[PDB]
RNA sequence: AGGAAUUCCCAGUAAGUGCGGGUCAUAAGCUUGCGUUGAUUAAGUCCCUGCCCUUUACACACCGCCCGUCGC
RNA sequence: GGAAACCAGAGUAUGGUUGUGAAACUUAAAGGAAUUGACGGAAGGGCACCACCAG
């Protein structure tokens, strides 16, 4: 439990657990570029 | 064709192709100090170009 | 006109219990006109009654409107006549969320943003439908930040709860100006899955027909079950070379409840799909692209 | 209750013997529909 | 060019010569 | 009792007040419902800042040709 | 006499196998199409708590 151990331990001890779920994606201009680039594509093709 | 070249003679690679003028090319000569040319064409114009950065 | 809600609701729900049993019944059919066509032996399945779908088969033609689907029924006007949209928020709103309400109002044609006072959610809905607003949008907001968005298809259609991840508005942009604010083009990509084009469907209903050649852009883009909305408008400066300057807020979407009534049902309505994060697998699966 | 349970083990291993004698009987009557798709169109 | 598609498009123009009222007959007896 | 600038708002609307819930997402000094009391001004023009369109169903009546440039 | 005789088959589904240079160079439509193409001005009709007016 929480008494037992010392205050701020396990910020060294490099334990090992699982996440529920997906952390939400992070925006960058690299993904801004790629983004661009499917609408473009599209525009010269019409393909509304 | 309105195309200008530049190839270097080590290996025979061609570095850049340019428009140039708006018809044929005439004439062409280097500097003589750099790596700068000066060419005519038949659209009434005469250009120099750096040959270096292709501009 | 409650009593002709309610009666019409009841053919909604009749017709779509049903609509696995038609498309069972029709799917034999072609079988059987298969086997009839190309000269084969009818399937043992078919042997029997097969006289009887040739008669249906014989009867059947263009006229008859064929096999009921129940998102047809749900979307009846969708092409014929141009969405209707009122948008709200929750009672008591911080100054952001008027600011983001305001915005909303501008991205989609024709809509009209009304002030929440103390209205109840029941008289909303029923004010909506009385005079004929097609589609109702509320947005939710946390610390001066929109957190939440239900769109709602009023005519006892399907409504979609969604939370927003990376809100970026207009008013935080200075000297952007004014908008293009013409009948807009959609972008739908990366919808995939059968419930990709449910969710598409929503979305792509909620504006009207265009014109050829307006150049709004709005685009929907799906990457790990998150939707991202984005807005362009482009200028052709020569053949081949195109311009994007974007225009209007940005934000993501992720969607985790549909249900088959309406906003002022949720102790009625069944639920089509919902967003289960505690399976064992809820981690490494994706509902919106395959 | 365990009776009836007991009695619905005793059909599946009875249905699973019923199909096995009738497969070689099908084959036999799936040849006379051959014979039938040749005189289809005649009569 | 295939008899069979050939043969059965043959057979259903044929039959419309004979009547409607005979279609039905002739189009329950083959099936 | 909060300057310069700047944001929002037309009817049970602005503003004040209390009482619940935490609902498979978001939410802890926050988030959402429910009720009570309930206003001032305005129902119209393109003057500024802009947006969307146009300038080729012959009742009566009314009206009677938008302009310019470069290419082929 | 006719076998307890006589003689000596289709459907789906899931997998496999197969069926002399355009760059080292070029965003000038690899240098286009056009009686069919590319732009600019003015005027008229509407609209907005992304504009005025009154609060
Ligand atoms: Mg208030
Ligand atoms: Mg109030
Ligand atoms: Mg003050
Ligand atoms: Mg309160």
């Amino acid at each position: 439990t929480a008494q037992k151990r010392p205050e701020n331990s396990l910020l060294e001890e490099t334990l090992h657990f699982d996440h529920a779920v997906r952390m939400a994606p992070v925006i960058t201009e690299e993904t801004t570029l790629q983004l661009e680039d499917i609408i473009k594509q599209r525009i010269r093709d019409q393909a509304w | 064709d309105r195309n200008v070249k530049i190839w270097g003679l080590d290996f025979g690679d061609c570095h850049k192709s340019l428009f140039a003028h708006d018809d044929s090319v005439m004439y062409l000569q280097f500097v003589p100090k750099s790596h700068l040319f000066f060419t005519a064409g038949k659209d009434h114009k005469i250009k120099q170009w750096d040959a270096d950065k292709f501009e | 006109m409650l009593r002709r809600e309610a009666r019409l609701r009841r053919e909604y729900l009749y017709r779509k219990a049903r609509e696995e049993a038609q498309r069972s019944a029709q799917e034999r059919k072609e079988r059987l006109r298969r086997a009839l066509e190309e000269n084969r032996l009818i399937p043992t399945e078919l042997r029997r009654e097969a006289l009887a779908l040739q008669g249906s088969l014989e009867f059947d033609d263009a006229g008859g409107e064929g096999v009921t689907s129940h998102v047809d029924d749900e979307y009846r006007w969708a092409g014929v006549e141009d969405p209707k949209v009122m948008i709200t928020t929750s009672r008591d709103p911080s100054s952001r969320l008027k600011m983001f309400a305001k915005e909303l109002k501008l991205v989609f044609p024709g809509a009209q943003r009304m002030n929440r006072g103390r209205h109840e959610v029941g008289a909303l809905v029923r004010a909506c439908k009385a005079n004929g607003v097609t589609d109702l949008l509320v947005v939710h907001e946390h610390r001066g930040t929109p957190v939440g968005l239900i769109v709602s298809h009023l005519p006892f259609g399907p409504t979609a709860y969604f939370t927003l991840c990376n809100v970026v508005m207009r008013h935080d942009i200075p000297d952007l100006g004014t908008m293009s604010e013409a009948k807009p083009h959609l972008i739908t990509h990366g919808f995939s899955s059968r419930l990709g084009k449910r969710v598409s469907d929503i979305l792509r209903y909620l504006f009207p027909v265009p014109k050829d050649d307006s150049h709004r852009v709005i685009t929907f883009a799906n990457q790990d079950d998150y939707i991202s909305f984005r807005h362009h408008v482009y200028k052709k400066t020569d053949h081949r070379n195109v311009e994007l300057t974007e225009v209007g807020p940005r934000f993501e979407l992720k969607l985790y409840m549909i249900r088959l009534g309406t906003l002022e049902q949720e102790a009625t309505a069944d639920v089509e799909w919902r967003w289960h994060p505690y399976t064992n697998t809820a981690r490494k699966r994706v509902f919106l692209s395959t | 209750k365990e009776h009836f349970r007991a009695k619905q083990k005793e059909e599946e291993e009875k249905l699973k013997r019923q199909k096995d004698l009738r497969k070689k009987l099908f084959r036999i009557q799936g040849q006379k529909e051959r014979r039938n798709q040749k005189s289809s169109l005649k009569g | 060019f295939n008899l069979e598609k050939a043969r059965l498009e043959v057979h259903r123009f044929g039959i419309t010569g004979y009547g409607k009222g005979k279609e039905r007959i002739l189009e329950q007896e083959r099936a």
